[PDB]
RNA sequence: CGCUGAAAGCAUCUAAGCGGGAAGCCCGCCCCAAGAUGAGGCCUCCCACGGCAGCCGGUAAGGACCCGGGAAGACCA
RNA sequence: CGAUGUCGGCUCGUCGCAUCCUGGGGCUGAAGAAGGUCCCAAGGGUUGGGCUGUUCGCCCAUUAAAGCGGCACGCGAGCUG
């Protein structure tokens, strides 16, 4: 007897709102999510997580000092061009990248990896453009 | 102001203060005013 | 935010209280608005311009019906101002009177496939006292092993000229309406019969 | 800086 | 001992009302919004209002004094109010008003104006006494450390903007 | 450097909070830039073609080729 | 050691900051001007000559200043020699 391999099934919708949770803490379930590792017939070479919409991305929380001190970083190629952004001023201008990127580290690397960070759509304020789907609102 | 690593009081009238992470010496007599570091 | 399409048209002097003004003069209306560009529609505001009037020949369909949304005869060249909304349906000259200072965008006079002299000023090798076949020449590139390689957007011989320049707060000599003429005082980029952009300066 | 001279480990290189 | 504990006397008549994180103080002189750390308790009692911790460590006794004079100085603002003065010297330098704001003349090439904020009133008795009235106590102190700051007292003469009752300490010259 | 201020009846720029403060940091200026595969947006143009998410053909709006050239340019563009 | 070309110059730089100048500062045995001292700050800038192969240094005339260092004592499939 072989293991089980699916017909490739159909995808979940997901719906989570990311207010007063902590960053970290939420961005684990959403990987797990991507991945899939919440479902009995899971499958490590193919894609079959849910879609996962995020609200209310801009609220997101975080303990210790962070939002002055927690720095996200960009190297340009050429020489200086490595900059340092904290935490705060990259919610006040790009509040969505902050759950984006904690979610992305947590993601395999390579193909699947990284095409799995396409089925998270994270959103600030409370409203998302994906009423098509109709998403389970998942409670995490 | 003194910086050093060795913040003492030097007259009776000097005070010791630990503000924002840093202790500091002030002191009504100027010369006495002293940070960490 | 004022600004017009118009051709660089060539260089002069002026006289004007005994002091001789380098100018350059610029044909610069008169400009049909094609085009309104609004927040509702497109998420800023600016105003797409046309300038030179057009063969109908030579204008496609596409082109000409974009032309006739806003009953504009067909034109040369079409241009958007960004934070421009005037209030007529062509700007002209007028819009500029001396004294006033514009910032002038036009494309430069490309210099080909350009050595790193006359592209980046360096000083190239001696030209006597051993000198061997480096006289126009940059010298090194890098270091050695560390870091093993060239900075991004080390300065080399490459292509130079034929790009974008905005040459900023020139002032505006004079304006000649019945010829749709422009002074500008000082130097603008571009060759004779170039397409410049005034446009109304950034600086104080 | 290197204050004693650094002698040369190579000849240079001659014409064989 | 003890500033946390110690009982605020609520004059006649001003209202403390208590809320969630704040308090509010109206009274014939203005009102104001204090915040209060949801873990210090404030209760209204008869013509008194009263401020207690809920532990004894180290920020349940700090929360505590500082809640208290917050309310306490709140309280005066709205009824007797605040003021501070301020005692110009030296031979050139004066002061005086122009409608709302106030001009200092302290031997720049130039007068200095101040646009008093909200809830501020400038008035000049002397034309070397100036006066900060205003009900945030907070506030009145700021706005007189501003203007002694555009010329502070100088170290080797009695020139300068000088605190009412600032002491006139000088070093010697030669 | 301060304001207001406890723990610590005083004091303290701080433990709650708020000011002020560098050619430096972030925006601003100029230039590149949707291969930004996350490949965006707007205006406009053609449109149900014939035969067994496919295929083979004829077309539409357009485009390319070739030619005269150009302060564009090594060829290409 | 079946080769990792070696000083100095030229050229092209880039980085660090134990900061020469410019900016912001506290103490001063700070009157003022001008200094000393320490703190923050690496954005930009940091001249031309005489001497010696010289780096270094001394000197001339200036300067806001004439910083010190890493990059195989940066850089010979770039040049010099
Ligand atoms: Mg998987
Ligand atoms: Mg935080
Ligand atoms: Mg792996
Ligand atoms: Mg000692
Ligand atoms: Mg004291
Ligand atoms: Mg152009
Ligand atoms: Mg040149
Ligand atoms: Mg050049
Ligand atoms: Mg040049
Ligand atoms: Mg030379
Ligand atoms: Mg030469
Ligand atoms: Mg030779
Ligand atoms: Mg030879
Ligand atoms: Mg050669
Ligand atoms: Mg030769
Ligand atoms: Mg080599
Ligand atoms: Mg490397
Ligand atoms: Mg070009
Ligand atoms: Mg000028
Ligand atoms: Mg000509
Ligand atoms: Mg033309
Ligand atoms: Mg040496
Ligand atoms: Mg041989
Ligand atoms: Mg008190
Ligand atoms: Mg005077
Ligand atoms: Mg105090
Ligand atoms: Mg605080
Ligand atoms: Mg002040
Ligand atoms: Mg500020
Ligand atoms: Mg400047
Ligand atoms: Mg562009
Ligand atoms: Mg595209
Ligand atoms: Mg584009
Ligand atoms: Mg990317
Ligand atoms: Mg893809
Ligand atoms: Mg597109
Ligand atoms: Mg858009
Ligand atoms: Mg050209
Ligand atoms: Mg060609
Ligand atoms: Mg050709
Ligand atoms: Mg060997
Ligand atoms: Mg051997
Ligand atoms: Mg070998
Ligand atoms: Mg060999
Ligand atoms: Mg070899
Ligand atoms: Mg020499
Ligand atoms: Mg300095
Ligand atoms: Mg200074
Ligand atoms: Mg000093
Ligand atoms: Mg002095
Ligand atoms: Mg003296
Ligand atoms: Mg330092
Ligand atoms: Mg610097
Ligand atoms: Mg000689
Ligand atoms: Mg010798
Ligand atoms: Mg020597
Ligand atoms: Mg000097
Ligand atoms: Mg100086
Ligand atoms: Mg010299
Ligand atoms: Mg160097
Ligand atoms: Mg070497
Ligand atoms: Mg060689
Ligand atoms: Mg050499
Ligand atoms: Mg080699
Ligand atoms: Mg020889
Ligand atoms: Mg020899
Ligand atoms: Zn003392």
């Amino acid at each position: 007897m072989k293991t089980y391999v699916p017909k490739q099934v159909e995808p979940r919708w997901v719906l989570i709102d990311a207010e007063g949770k902590t960053l970290g803490r939420l961005a684990t379930k959403i990987a797990t999510l991507l991945r899939g590792k919440h479902r009995p017939d899971w499958t490590p070479n193919v894609a079959m997580g849910d879609f996962v919409v995020v609200v209310n991305a801009d609220k997101i929380r975080v303990t210790g000092k962070k939002l002055e001190q927690k720095i996200y970083t960009r190297y340009s190629g050429y020489p200086g061009g490595l900059k340092k952004i904290p935490l705060e001023k990259m919610l006040a201008t790009h509040p969505e990248r902050v759950l984006e990127h904690a979610v992305k580290g947590m993601l395999p690397k390579g193909p699947l990896g990284r095409r799995l960070f396409k089925r998270l759509k994270v959103y600030a304020g409370p409203d998302h453009p994906h009423q098509a789907q109709r998403p389970e609102k998942l409670e995490v | 102001m003194k910086v050093r690593a060795s913040v003492k009081r030097i007259c009776d009238k000097c005070k010791v203060i630990r503000r924002h992470g840093r202790v500091y010496v002030i002191c009504e007599n100027p010369k006495h005013k002293q940070r960490q570091g | 935010m004022k600004g017009i399409l118009g051709v660089k048209v060539g260089m002069t002097r002026i006289f004007r209280d005994d002091r001789a003004v380098p100018v350059t003069v610029i044909l610069a209306g008169p400009c049909p608005v094609v085009q309104r560009r609004t927040p509702e529609k497109d998420g800023y505001t600016a105003v797409q311009l046309g300038f030179l009037p057009q063969n109908p020949k030579r204008v496609n369909r596409p082109l000409k019906g974009h032309f006739a949304k806003a009953g504009v005869e067909p034109v040369r060249i079409l241009r958007e101002i960004r934070d421009f909304n005037p209030e007529g349906d062509t700007v002209t000259v007028e819009i500029f009177k001396p004294g006033e200072r514009v910032d002038v965008t036009g494309t430069s006079k490309g210099r080909g496939f350009a050595g790193v002299m006359k592209r980046w000023n360096f000083a190239g090798g001696p030209d006597s006292h051993g000198a061997h076949k480096i006289h126009r020449h940059p010298g090194s590139i890098g270091n050695r092993k560390t870091p093993g390689r060239v900075y991004k957007g080390k300065k080399m011989a490459g292509h130079y000229g034929a790009e974008r320049v905005t040459v900023m707060n020139l002032e505006v000599v004079d304006v000649i309406p019945e010829e749709n003429l422009l002074l500008v005082k000082g130097a603008v980029p571009g060759p004779n019969g170039g397409l410049v952009i005034v446009r109304e300066t950034k600086k104080a | 800086r290197r204050i004693r001279p650094r002698p040369p480990r190579l000849p240079r290189p001659r014409w064989r | 001992s003890r500033i946390g504990r110690l009982p605020i006397p609520v004059p006649k008549g001003v209202s403390v009302e208590v809320a969630p994180g704040r308090v509010k103080v109206k009274g014939p002189k203005g009102e104001l919004e204090v915040p209060v750390s949801p873990e210090m308790r404030v209760v209204v009692e008869e013509g008194v209002v009263r401020v207690e911790r809920p532990s004894d460590e180290r920020r349940h006794k700090s929360l505590h004094g500082l809640t208290r004079t917050l309310i306490a100085n709140a309280v005066k603002g709205v009824s007797e109010g605040y003021s501070k003065e301020l005692l110009i010297k030296g031979i050139g330098y004066r002061a005086r008003l122009v409608g709302r704001a106030l001009e200092l003349t302290v031997g720049f090439s130039h007068p200095v104006v101040v646009e008093p904020p909200e809830g501020i009133t400038f008035e000049v008795p002397e034309p070397t006494r100036v006066r900060v009235s205003g009900i945030d106590k907070q506030k009145v102190g700021q706005v007189a450390a501003n203007i002694r700051a555009i010329r502070k007292p100088s170290a080797y003469h009695e020139k300068g903007i000088y605190y009412a009752g600032e002491p006139v300490r000088l070093k010697p010259g030669k």
